[PDB]
């Protein structure tokens, strides 16, 4: 993996960080407070680093060369470095929102937001416990356990082998797809973290990559890096549109979906889905009228079958 | 926080 | 409409507005945190207002003379006005809860609430959009569109005039009782934000006033600018007898209903209807056994007609 | 009671309060935001006591004087020190969670909601109303009026005689488990604030100590000085045993339970039941699967009589 | 924020 | 504040 971390690096990161602060701090960004917020995303990162050296007092050897923080470290560093150059490179279209810059920044937000969590889940209360880790379907416990034991972290090219053995991925454009899905914070590691999240949200595991294929790939309205706020924003060309619906990841409740929709009332709500996986959930509300048309288009997928 | 509500009706 | 917004009237009104913060820091007020709260509106006023500021940086004569943003401006530095006015005016029953004066603060901080909602209704992300606006319900919009095409902001006369037309108003007294529920910023204006408000809470459009007078004007259940923690205290005195409800404007949600109600178990609790009319809630809260006595009245009204 | 309450004691305690806020700044301990959250509580209780103060200008000798007020401000006192007693006399144990001395300053975090939540119950807007406090359920109400009148707070001693004559306590040993569930802010006094808790979430009063009997002192499930981060960490283990459940009293809703459970799909989630009593909820969800095995037991009890 | 509940049972 | 969801399904 990339190198040490020792007391420089982590000085020269923070630096960076207080740099796409001061960036993000501009009013004719607009920025809402909604998450995912960069605002708050960068200095709590700072805390749950200030966190774990502070439990490292000592150690920090041992801390340095551990292998997944090593992996996060230069993730974090690099997204901060491609914050900084998607300002400058931007100049002004970083402030015409709908502008692909600005779209990019808040495509790092959601990032910023899924490497923080990751982190949270590998080191809770500042504590390395990325061993341990609690893979939440059984099945996937299973297979990452017989695959890499109690590794942490694995480059995308190993991961990629040992699931085709068992969930055979049928091209490359399918594996590339397949990639950007699970691969939260970008970085071509795949965690036992992220792992998790992918196999909770397309469970069962015993049809792993068809659930995938039906809710993602081949469906209308699936939205891959999409937040809260442009959700809302997305389905107001459809107000006058009642049943127009799409879903995503939740970026709060990590691991859960969020669908959004437009009432017969004139009201765009959003729900997180419990005790039922996605598929249920878009059979039973297409059924009662009120999940009928996906990115607005007038045919819906049959996930009946 | 984000305002989800329960699922629909 | 009003004068045009220049930088000298936009400084007067933030030292305004850090007035009133100043004064509503008084410790004897006993000001909860919750929504509206005016220690957190102004401070959020002013934020918007530099957004809208640095996106017009060069075109300042363009927004200056913008007819909402007069209006706007105008109607922020009265009700500004009026709340120092109110203070210095009432010397000590400020703190008094449940005198008058204090009453009205509330009021105000409602008032601060909805008039911020339609500064970032009609300029979302610090840019001019009133005259694309999405009026949510489509008769409505249509109504609004073939009465006055794509203009902000109406006189009250001019609005009522058009309503007249379509959905006659019977009196002078129900015109005054319209103005008020409509006119949330209380400035004799109606926004398109305002009228997508109203025309959502008394869907359908083909009854409107109907559905107005009997939910609102003959209603003793309804309650014109009340919060949640109003709703909360005023139906203390209802603890013992389940079924008491009273229903208002949610003020964080604007355009939905949020009905407060005394359970058979001791809680206070309060919801937001969805995917159904208030009406139609209602009447199966009636049913139910869940809202039975308006503001603790022992006849409940018949809609179910 | 205790002694007069007077501003050299005030200021004392606040300078015992602001230690305690240093010593719980320290990153080795890895505090997280949720309620109850120590870093808001004390801040909070001082607003609160300089609110009370500010409304008492002049007649501080009343408020000094005042029998709830003077239990209360030593409670405050006392507990602030066993605070900083932990610290200082647990030196590093306080960092290893899991460890008694950190499991000790979680359980002293929610009694710091609990007082802070009596003190705004008896002294809404900073003023004292504990002699027209609303009990929730007439019977209880009807209980402490006859036994105790108007009084805000009385010793356990008291207490346990009064409740005895109505619902006799089995013997010493559940009379002092009697104690620990009801003396929420653990001074050994009772408050009408902590009565009204107790009887609220063990209702119906014709069989108060019966309920409480099969729902905390038998009930595995039951779970006393419990958060919402400490539930969800518990249920982890049994996060591949869907149905397994626990409960415990809500800390920023009083008076109401909340349930933890495992899902069938790989989720943790808390809910906080309405409009039906903690043993309809616990039957229902038994019958639909949910409730089945508390804290990860394959026995569940039947409370179906 | 406020505590806003689902519809009532 | 925590997260509390609507009673199960
Ligand atoms: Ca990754
Ligand atoms: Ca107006
Ligand atoms: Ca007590």
């Amino acid at each position: 993996p990339p190198g040490t971390v020792d007391k420089k690096m982590v000085e020269k990161c923070w630096k960076l960080m207080d740099k796409v602060v001061r960036l993000c701090q501009n009013p004719k960004l607009a920025l809402k407070n909604s998450p995912p917020y960069i605002l708050d995303l960068l200095p709590d990162t700072y805390q749950h680093l200030r966190t774990i050296l502070s439990r490292y007092e000592g150690k920090m050897e041992t801390l340095g060369e551990n292998e997944y923080f090593r992996v996060f470290m230069e993730n974090l560093m690099k997204k901060t470095k491609q914050t900084i150059s998607l300002f400058k490179e931007g100049k002004e279209r970083m402030y015409e929102e709908n502008s692909q810059p600005r779209r990019n920044l808040t495509k790092l937000s959601l990032i910023f937001s899924h490497m923080l969590a990751e982190l949270k889940g590998i080191f809770p209360s500042g504590l390395f416990q990325g061993d341990t880790f609690r893979i939440t379907k059984a099945d996937a416990a299973e297979f990452w356990r017989k695959a890499f034991g109690e590794k942490t972290i694995v480059p995308w090219k190993s991961f990629r082998q040992a699931l085709h053995e068992v969930h055979p991925i049928s091209s490359g454009l399918e594996a590339m797809a397949l990639k950007s899905t699970i691969d939260l914070t970008c970085n071509d590691y795949i965690s036992v973290f992220e792992f998790d999240i992918f196999t909770r949200l397309f469970q069962p595991w015993s049809s792993l990559l068809r659930n995938w294929n039906s809710l993602a790939v081949t469906h209308p309205g699936y939205m891959a890096f999409l937040t809260y706020d442009e959700v809302k924003a997305r389905l107001q060309k459809f107000i006058h549109k009642p049943g127009s619906y799409i879903f995503r990841l939740s970026c709060t409740r990590l691991g859960q979906w969020a669908i959004g929709y437009v009432t017969a009332d004139g009201n765009i709500l959003q729900t997180i889905p419990h005790n039922k996986p996605l598929f249920q959930a878009l059979i039973d509300g297409f059924r009662e009228g009120f999940y009928l048309f996906p990115d607005g288009r007038n045919q819906n997928p049959d996930l009946t079958g | 926080s984000d305002g989800y509500t329960p699922e629909p009706a």
